[PDB]
C-alpha cells in the first residue's frame, strides 16, 4: 500500500519517491505495526529533505512508537544535528519521555552528541530529568566517558 | 539483536526494529 512503500521511501532517502507517493494521495503519518511514521524512518536515517518535505506536507512532529520514541529522540540519538534543529523549529517537544522515562537530551547525552546537547539545553531541555532507573542527562553522560557533554551539563544545572 | 537493558532501552528497542525494514 501507498503507506508502505512512504515508509521505505523515507527510511532509503528516496526524496523524489516521498513527493510521488505524497502526490498520489499517500498518508504522510502512516504508521507500521510498531508506531513508526515517515518522519521517525527519515529523522533516525538522516534524511533532512524528506523530514523538511514531510514537516511541510503535515507530518506529526510528536509522533510517538510503541516505545514512546518521538522523531527527535531518534535524530539527538542518532546523531543528526540539522534535523534535530528542523524538529524543533516546527514544534518537536523538547523534554519527551520514552518508555524508559529518556528525553532527547538523555539520548544525545548517552551516544556523544555535543553540539545536539548544546541545541537541546537552548531549546528548553530539561536538565534534571531522570529516566526509570534514576539517571539524568549528566549521569549517563559520565557513565560512557562523554567528558566534554558532562561538563557541558553540570553548567547548566548551576 | 542482542538485548541492551537499563538506561536506553526504549532507544534500542526502537533503533533494532527500524534496523529490520532498514
Amino acid at each position: 500500500d501507498l503507506g508502505k512503500k512512504l515508509l521505505e521511501a523515507a527510511v532509503d532517502g528516496q526524496d523524489d519517491e516521498v513527493r510521488i507517493l505524497m502526490a498520489n494521495g499517500a498518508d504522510v503519518n502512516a504508521a507500521d505495526w510498531w508506531g513508526l511514521t515517515p518522519l521517525h524512518l527519515a529523522a533516525w536515517h538522516g534524511h533532512l529533505e524528506i523530514v523538511e518535505v514531510l514537516l511541510k506536507t503535515g507530518a506529526d512532529v510528536n509522533a510517538s512508537d510503541n516505545n514512546g520514541i518521538t522523531p527527535l529522540h531518534l535524530a539527538a540519538a542518532r546523531g543528526h544535528l540539522e534535523i534535530v534543529e528542523v524538529l524543533l523549529k516546527a514544534g518537536a517537544d523538547v523534554n519527551a519521555r520514552d518508555t524508559s522515562g529518556d528525553t532527547p537530551l538523555h539520548l544525545a547525552a548517552m551516544q556523544g552528541h555535543l553540539e545536539i546537547v548544546e541545541v537541546l539545553l537552548k531549546h528548553g531541555a530539561d536538565v534534571n530529568a531522570q529516566d526509570k532507573f534514576g539517571k539524568t542527562p549528566f549521569d549517563l553522560a559520565i557513565d560512557n566517558g562523554n567528558e566534554d557533554i558532562a561538563e557541558v551539563l553540570q553548567k547548566a544545572a548551576k | 539483536k542482542s538485548v541492551h537493558l537499563g538506561p536506553g532501552q526504549a532507544f534500542y528497542a526502537t533503533d533494532g526494529i527500524i534496523g529490520e525494514i532498514r
